């Protein structure tokens, strides 16, 4: 691997960014975290599949 | 007594502490340094329960109830007949459970096998620990632990569950319950394959791993394999124990309102039109 | 002639005499203990 | 540390395994379309093999989709075909059972009539799937343990929605088709009939539910502990006992004084799981038909604990004291 | 006086409800048909509305119990009873359970 | 009589352990039962006579 | 019905007692089904013990083994018993550990003890040997993870004993079972097998911690380089797991 | 009579354990039934006699 | 008497461990039982006599 | 000549002498400890 | 008449164990049924007779 | 008649145990039902005659 | 008197480690028991004596 795990790491890092980014513009932690979790699975999953 | 094959496995060594001072067998049981402590703590806790039952006035196993102290006593010690006996038994219970897990380490070390069993038991201990000491510490009183009674500790579950107005809406309860109903489903199906393959209809040859492997491929379109089922079966059970610890440690230390009110984040998202 | 434990007839006979001696001694102390308790608080 | 067999460190993939075959000609109903997933292969088999489609499988899938659609499309109509509102309230919507005023008669479509029609298709779909399990075992010349275990689950499924409503003489006793609503029914069911904690069969079913998770954690870890001796090949250990079965047995014998065999463990495993809905099915059947109040039943039979302390908060603190003022 | 003077002399004034508003907050109306295509017990029960307290419990609990004198108790008062028709069912219990998350 | 033949049926080691456990649990149970009553609870009587 | 038969014994109470009777029979059945192997009990000296337990032995059941291997009635004499065990009692009584009389890893006692299984390879549904090297297997290859072929093997004390030459797979289940080790001349002579559960695969090496460098020359060998019998599998695996306690005195002696 | 042939059917060392447990469990259960009744409860009777 | 024969059937280093647990269990249990009583609690009696 | 533990008759006779000496010394301290407690707070 | 042939079909060991357990449980059930009734309860009848 | 041929189909061992269990459970169930009824409860009826 | 033979049956190094652990846990337990009370809590007494 060493690339699928790395791409997964970018996804979880983006989810943390998405959570705090949405909290800055309002929203709430749980509302922001849900989109952060959702962004982790989609973007992280796509990156691991689009490029290996 | 021994078994037909037990003699060649009873070799000296493998202890974590105490060496050959305690390294012997009493009947079928293995006694170690932690087998001595297990015997002491379990017997002390058992006797104290019946001592408390004697002072409670009843020896009926359904009606025996040793209860924690009041919330006023805080994290300090309480009088023995006013909730202090429960605290002593908890120390004995924790000491007996930890010793039991450490005794399992010595046994599996003497047999040259893995430490999966003691590790899995630790999750069960962690669920017990988070119910009796971890959660009361966060909530600031020893009276938040469940009482030591066969039917009394169901009343604690009933009131703790209804202390949040609907305990089915707990997101961690939702996840944790899903793991029991699935682990039992996995246990039923896994135990059926081995039984079905090893016990075919009378007059038929027994089936090998290939036959059971292709059964679920024919049945649900995918088979996890002989190794995978145990590997995923432990994970389902361990996750069940872990998530059950989560659902009760966030009820009161992290969340004080009703559990249906938690889902208000989903209902009132900005994306949803008004 | 019959013994599931491997003990001989004489070995069990010797063992029983010692065991019964302990049984009577344990019962003798119990009788004295019970007799003292009856004087303290009779239950009949 | 030592390698714990939780993730495979290397995967090998060859030609797809199409499965064994006999004179029953299993291959003519097989899809023969296979795919390999490496992500799932880290923990289990990596092949998504062909599925046997017969008639019980097809009938169950078609009728099951009809139940799914009828329940689902009713929910969409309930929010006025508003997709954003359908997604938002997805966990809250349901297809409520008929009102109690209609008894066992057929209610109007908007008041539980579609519930009965949808429940009819779900009953067909579940029974057809059971027949497929029974038929597949017979065609594979294997034991019918899968069908018997699944029949135990259906027993609670039948009691909860079919047998008990008939005994009470009202279709209103069924379970609503909703995510949160069948949790609401579960809580309301316990409250209406006393306290379901004091149902002896509910207590007994919990014993076998906890035992099921207990035993599969014990069995899952034990096999992983002896997988260094080829312990994952359970079937071959039954026919020719190796050192894996001996150590696994001796570990539990030295721990708790008795053990099992590689075959006998799966008899314990089968029976605890099967007894979980069998005992619960009896408890639900007796609830409402016989007892109607479980805590009062417990008080009558003298296993309800009694408390001597006071009940109000004024007996333990004050309103000002709690508020810190 | 048995309620507003329960423990101490608290009492109720015009500020108790209004709190500085022309119309008091937490006033409720009758949203009875929360569902379009359904009628009966199914038309008040399967939505997360303002009166349902974030649950799928009935939304007419306030209307039936706090305005219409409906019976709130649902339990059976002895160990075994004969279930005659008209007795409370789990639906009535669930409506009571809806009112009581509001309490 | 011939009661000594029981040791040809039962192993002396396992019987001695069996009754050693049984006798103590017997002694513990009866002692606890007396403590549960009011008339034979010698701990409460000592407090009562102290007055 | 809401009417009690006598006192307070209703239909719900009757069903509870029926389950109690059924459960007692179920426990009796379940326990006796677990006594098909290992009984009678015997003692430390090898003679049958005076105590055999409250549960009598079950009736005989027959397994119709496939591939023309005959029948098998589990309750009976065990063909997996080992003879001439290199052990001696440390006490004149019962319940005390045995001490090996020689090299425990070589003699196969304790953690290193094997079982006398059949001396034939395990077979798949077709009848061919179940475990074969990937050289013989057609169409098989590594699809994920780290390929260990060619990586050096590092023992439990850090010594390099050789490089992985081949790797044996279970083509029926597409699962790796063993890794072949090409022993260096300074450590061994030929090839040895290590099961996949005692090896940790790294990016540049494979590490086995249960066996030191000097213990590799005594790993049991296979009769043929194309298949491994059940007995050879049981001897090879037991040797590695026996090194988790017998590699050095520090492992045998208490850690505290 | 000819009842001695029961030991040709039942293994002696397993029946004795069975009746040893049964006899004690019988004795304890009958002793506990008497305690439940207030007429034959010798513990509560002794308190009444002392008054 | 001839009670010394008990060591002809019980190993000394398996019985001494047995009573070592048993003796300390008694010492711990009886001390804890007294501490629960209101009359023999020497820890709270010192507070009481301190007035 | 029954001996389950392998100890000879003289071996156990000398071992029991030491055990009983420890038993009496342990009992002697318990008697003194009990006597002092009874004077402190009698329980009879 | 010719009922002795039942032992050619039933294993005497299996039947006797089942019959022994069945006979006691049946006896216990009938004895307990009498205790529930207010007319045949000999424990409660002696109390009324004593008064 | 010619009903003896039923034993060519049914195993006497399996039928006899099933019949024995069925016969007792039926008899116990009927004895219990009578006890529930007020007219046929001979225990309560004996009290009335006293 | 003649207790030196206890080391003939118990390993000196194994006993010393075991009784070192026992002595400390016993010492810590009794210290904590004193801290639980109010009379023998030397930490709270210092605050009480200092006004
Ligand atoms: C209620 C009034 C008194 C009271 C009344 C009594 C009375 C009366 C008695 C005691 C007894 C004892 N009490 Mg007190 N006791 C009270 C309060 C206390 C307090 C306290 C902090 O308050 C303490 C610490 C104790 C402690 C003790 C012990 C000294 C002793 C119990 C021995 C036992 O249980 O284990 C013993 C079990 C063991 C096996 C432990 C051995 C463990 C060690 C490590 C083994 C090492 C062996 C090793 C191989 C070396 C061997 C060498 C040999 C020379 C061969 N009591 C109150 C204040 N207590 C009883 C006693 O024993 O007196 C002698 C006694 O008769
Ligand atoms: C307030 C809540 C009440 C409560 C009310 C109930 C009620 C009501 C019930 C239980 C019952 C159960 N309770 Mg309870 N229970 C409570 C407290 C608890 C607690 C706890 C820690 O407090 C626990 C652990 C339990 C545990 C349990 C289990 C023992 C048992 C469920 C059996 C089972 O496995 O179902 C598994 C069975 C099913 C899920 C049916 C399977 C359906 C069929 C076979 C599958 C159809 C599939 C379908 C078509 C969808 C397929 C789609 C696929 C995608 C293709 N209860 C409290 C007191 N409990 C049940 C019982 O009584 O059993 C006697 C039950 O009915
Ligand atoms: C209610 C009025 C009296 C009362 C009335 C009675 C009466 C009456 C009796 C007792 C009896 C006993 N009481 Mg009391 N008893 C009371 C309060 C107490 C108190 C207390 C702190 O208050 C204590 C400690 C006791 C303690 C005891 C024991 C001395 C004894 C029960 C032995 C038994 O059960 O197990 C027995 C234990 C075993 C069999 C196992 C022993 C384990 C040892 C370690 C095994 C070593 C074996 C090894 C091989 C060495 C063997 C060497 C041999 C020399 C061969 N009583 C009150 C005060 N008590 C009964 C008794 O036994 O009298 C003799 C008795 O008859
Ligand atoms: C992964 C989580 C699951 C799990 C796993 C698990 N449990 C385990 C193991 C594993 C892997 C073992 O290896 C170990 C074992 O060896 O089992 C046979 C064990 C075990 N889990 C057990 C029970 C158990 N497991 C439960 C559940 C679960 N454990 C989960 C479902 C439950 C529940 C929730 O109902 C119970 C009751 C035991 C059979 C065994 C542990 C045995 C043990 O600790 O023995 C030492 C102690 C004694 C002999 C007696 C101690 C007495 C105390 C000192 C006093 C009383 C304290 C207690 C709080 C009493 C409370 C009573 C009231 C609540 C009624
Ligand atoms: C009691 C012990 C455990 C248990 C046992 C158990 N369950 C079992 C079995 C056993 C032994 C089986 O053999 C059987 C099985 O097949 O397992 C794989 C099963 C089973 N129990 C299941 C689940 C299940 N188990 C549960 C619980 C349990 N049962 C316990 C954990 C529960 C709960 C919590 O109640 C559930 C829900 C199923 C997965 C399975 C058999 C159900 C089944 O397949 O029914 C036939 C139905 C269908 C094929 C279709 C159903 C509906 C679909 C969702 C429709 C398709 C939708 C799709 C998107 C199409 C859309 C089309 C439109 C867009 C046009
Ligand atoms: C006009 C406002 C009013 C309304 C409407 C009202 N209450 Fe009250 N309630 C009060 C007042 C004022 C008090 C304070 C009495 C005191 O504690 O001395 C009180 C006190 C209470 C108490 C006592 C609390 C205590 O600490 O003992 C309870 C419980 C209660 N109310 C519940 C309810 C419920 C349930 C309802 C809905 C049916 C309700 N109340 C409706 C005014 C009202
Ligand atoms: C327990 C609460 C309660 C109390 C006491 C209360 N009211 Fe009201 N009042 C209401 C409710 C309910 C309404 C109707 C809702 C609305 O109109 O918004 C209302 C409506 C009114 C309105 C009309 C609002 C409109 O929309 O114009 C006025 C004016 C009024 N109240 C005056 C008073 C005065 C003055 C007092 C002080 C004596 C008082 N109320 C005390 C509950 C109460
Ligand atoms: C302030 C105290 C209060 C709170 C909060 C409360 N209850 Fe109640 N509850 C009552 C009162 C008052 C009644 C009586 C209504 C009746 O009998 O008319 C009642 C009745 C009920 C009933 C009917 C019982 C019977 O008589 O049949 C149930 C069900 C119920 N409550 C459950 C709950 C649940 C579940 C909760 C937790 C959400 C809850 N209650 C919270 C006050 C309360
Ligand atoms: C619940 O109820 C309530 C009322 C609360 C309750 O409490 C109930 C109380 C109950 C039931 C009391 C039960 C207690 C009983 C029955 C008392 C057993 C106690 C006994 C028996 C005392 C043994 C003492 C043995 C020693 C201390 C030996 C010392 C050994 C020394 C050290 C010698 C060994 C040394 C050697 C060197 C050996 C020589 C070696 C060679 C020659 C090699
Ligand atoms: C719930 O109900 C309520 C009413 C509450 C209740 O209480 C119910 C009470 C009920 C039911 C009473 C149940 C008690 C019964 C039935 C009493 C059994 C008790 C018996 C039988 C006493 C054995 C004593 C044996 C000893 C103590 C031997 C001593 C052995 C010595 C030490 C000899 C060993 C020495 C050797 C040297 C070895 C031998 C020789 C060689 C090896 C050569
Ligand atoms: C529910 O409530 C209501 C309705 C009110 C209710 O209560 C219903 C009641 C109902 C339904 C009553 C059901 C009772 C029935 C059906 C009665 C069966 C009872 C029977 C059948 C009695 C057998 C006794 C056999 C013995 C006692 C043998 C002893 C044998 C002895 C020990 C000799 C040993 C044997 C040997 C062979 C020696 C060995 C020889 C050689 C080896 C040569
Ligand atoms: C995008 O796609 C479209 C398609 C548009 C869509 O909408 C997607 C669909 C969506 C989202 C629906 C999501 C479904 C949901 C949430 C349903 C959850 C379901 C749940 C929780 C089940 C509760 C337990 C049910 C029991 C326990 C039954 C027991 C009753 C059985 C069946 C017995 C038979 C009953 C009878 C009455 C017999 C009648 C027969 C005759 C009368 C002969
Ligand atoms: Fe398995």
């Amino acid at each position: 691997m060493t690339c699928t795990i790395t791409c997964w790491g970018i996804g979880v890092l983006l989810g943390i960014m998405t959570t705090v980014g949405l909290m800055v513009v309002g929203w709430s932690f749980l509302q922001g975290a849900f989109m952060g979790v959702l962004a982790w699975l989609i973007v992280g999953g796509v990156l691991a599949v689009a490029v290996c | 007594a021994l078994l037909s094959f037990e003699r060649k496995y009873r070799v000296r060594g493998g202890t974590l502490i105490g060496g050959d001072l305690f390294d012997f067998w009493v009947g079928p049981f293995y006694v170690g340094f932690f087998g001595v402590t297990t015997a002491f703590f379990a017997l002390l806790g058992t006797i104290l329960i019946f001592w408390g039952a004697s002072q409670q006035g009843t020896f009926n196993p359904w009606l025996i109830n040793i209860a924690p102290p009041d919330l006023s006593y805080g994290l300090g010690m309480a009088p023995l007949m006013e909730g202090g006996l429960w605290q002593i038994i908890t120390i004995c219970a924790i000491g007996a459970f930890v010793s039991w897990a450490l005794r399992e380490v010595e046994i599996c070390r003497k047999l040259g096998m893995g430490y999966h069993v003691p590790f899995a038991f630790s999750v069960a201990i962690f669920a017990y620990v988070t119910l009796v000491v971890f959660r009361p510490l966060l909530m600031g009183a020893w009276g938040h632990g469940f009482p030591y009674g066969i039917w009394s500790h169901l009343d604690w579950v009933s009131n703790t569950g209804y202390a949040y107005l609907h305990f089915h809406y707990n997101p961690a309860h939702m996840i944790a319950v899903t793991f029991f109903f699935t682990t039992t489903l996995a246990l039923a199906l896994h135990g059926a394959l081995v039984l079905s393959a090893a016990n075919p209809p009378k007059g038929e040859e027994v089936k090998g791993p290939d036959n059971e492997d292709t059964f679920f491929r024919d049945f649900i379109g995918y088979s996890i394999g002989t190794l995978g089922i145990h590997r995923v079966g432990l994970l389902l059970a361990l996750n069940a124990g872990f998530w059950s610890a989560v659902c009760i440690i966030i009820s009161g230390p992290v969340w004080t309102k009703g559990w249906p009110e938690w889902w208000n984040w989903w209902l009132e998202m900005p994306i949803w039109p008004s | 002639d019959l013994s599931f434990t491997g003990l001989t007839d004489e070995q069990a006979q010797e063992l029983h005499s010692v065991y019964m001696s302990g049984l009577w001694l344990f019962s003798a102390v119990a009788v004295v203990a019970h007799l003292a308790t009856f004087i303290w608080r009779p239950w009949f | 540390p030592e390698y714990q067999n939780i993730f495979t460190q290397v995967q090998v993939q060859g030609p797809a395994e199409l499965g064994v075959d006999n004179e029953n000609n299993l291959t003519e109903e097989r899809t023969t379309g296979t795919g390999f997933s490496q992500l799932i292969g880290w923990i289990g088999n990596a092949q998504l093999g062909p599925i046997y489609l017969g008639w019980f499988g097809i009938i169950s899938l078609v009728t099951g989709t009809l139940w799914f659609n009828i329940v689902g499309f009713n929910m969409l109509s309930q929010v006025g075909y508003s997709i954003p509102e359908f997604i938002r309230q997805l966990f809250w919507l349901a297809l409520e059972p008929p009102s109690p005023e209609y008894g066992l008669r057929m209610p109007p479509l908007d008041d539980g009539g579609w519930f009965i029609i949808a429940s009819f298709f779900l009953l067909v779909s579940v029974i057809s799937w059971w027949l497929r399990s029974y038929q597949l075992a017979e065609m594979h010349k294997m034991g019918k343990h899968v069908a018997w275990a699944f029949a135990a689950a259906i027993w609670l499924f039948l009691v909860l929605g079919l047998f008990r409503p008939i005994l009470m003489g009202s279709w209103s006793e069924a379970v609503p088709y909703g995510i949160f609503p069948h949790l609401d029914w579960t809580t309301a069911f316990s409250i209406r009939y006393g306290n379901l904690y004091y149902n002896p069969f509910h207590a007994l079913s919990i014993v076998f539910l906890y035992g099921s998770v207990l035993l599969f954690a014990m069995h899952g870890a034990t096999i992983l502990a002896v997988t260094r001796f080829g312990g994952d090949r359970e079937l071959e250990q039954i026919y020719d006992r190796g050192t894996a079965s001996e150590r696994a047995g001796l570990f539990w014998r030295w721990t708790m004084g008795f053990n099992a065999t590689m075959e006998g463990i799966h008899r314990w495993a089968w029976w605890f799981a099967v007894l979980t809905p069998i005992t619960g099915g009896i408890g639900i059947l007796l609830t409402g038909t016989v007892v109607d109040n479980w805590f009062l039943w417990a008080v009558e039979h003298n296993f309800a604990p009694d408390y001597t302390q006071d009940y109000g908060y004024e007996a333990y603190t004050t309103y000002d004291g709690f508020l810190g003022r | 006086a048995g309620h507003v003077y329960a423990n101490a002399e608290v009492g109720v004034t015009c500020f108790t409800c209004h709190r500085g508003q022309a119309v008091p907050s937490e006033v409720w109306y009758r949203i009875d048909p929360v569902t379009e295509n359904t009628s009966g017990w199914a038309s008040v029960q399967n939505r997360a509305t303002s009166l349902s307290q974030f649950t799928s419990l009935p939304s007419d609990a306030l209307y039936q119990y706090l305005l219409n004198y409906e019976q709130i108790a649902v339990h059976d008062l002895e160990s075994r009873v004969e279930t005659l028709p008209g007795d409370p069912t789990w639906q009535n219990t669930e409506r009571t359970y809806s009112l009581m998350n509001y309490f | 009589s011939k009661f000594y033949k029981i040791w040809l049926i039962f192993d002396p080691r396992r019987v001695f352990v069996a009754q050693g456990v049984f006798l103590f649990l017997l002694a513990a149970m009866i002692h606890l039962v007396l403590l549960s009553t009011e008339h034979f609870n010698w701990f409460e009587l000592a407090a009562a006579n102290a007055a | 019905m809401e009417e009690t038969f006598f006192g307070n014994f209703d239909l719900a109470s009757l069903s509870l007692w029926l389950f109690y009777g059924f459960f007692a029979l179920l426990i009796y059945y379940l326990q006796t089904e677990n006594m098909r192997e290992g009984y009678p009990l015997e003692d430390d000296d090898g003679n049958t013990a005076a105590n055999q337990g409250p549960f009598p032995l079950p009736k005989e059941k027959t397994f119709k083994l496939q591939h023309g291997r005959g029948e098998l009635t589990l309750p009976g004499e065990d063909v997996q018993r080992r003879d001439n065990l290199a052990l001696r009692k440390t006490a004149h009584g019962n319940g005390f550990p045995m001490e090996p009389t020689g090299d425990p890893m070589l003699d196969g006692v304790g953690p290193a003890s094997w079982s006398k299984r059949r001396d034939v390879p395990e077979l798949d549904a077709h009848g061919h040997p179940k475990i074969v090297p990937m050289s013989a297997a057609e169409g098989f290859g590594v699809s994920a993870g780290t390929d260990p072929r060619g990586l050096p093997v590092m023992a439990g004390d850090g010594e390099i004993v050789g490089l992985v030459s081949d790797m044996w797979i279970d083509e029926a289940e597409q699962l790796v079972r063993y890794l072949e080790i090409e022993l260096d001349p300074e450590w061994g002579d030929g090839k040895r097998l290590v099961q996949r559960e005692m090896v940790r695969i790294k990016s540049d090496r494979v590490k086995v911690r249960s066996i030191y460098g000097k213990h590799f020359k005594n790993v049991p060998k296979t009769k043929s380089p194309n298949q491994v019998t059940l007995l050879e599998e049981d001897k090879i695996m037991a040797y590695y797991a026996g090194g988790t306690l017998y590699a050095d005195e520090s492992r045998l002696e208490p850690q505290l």
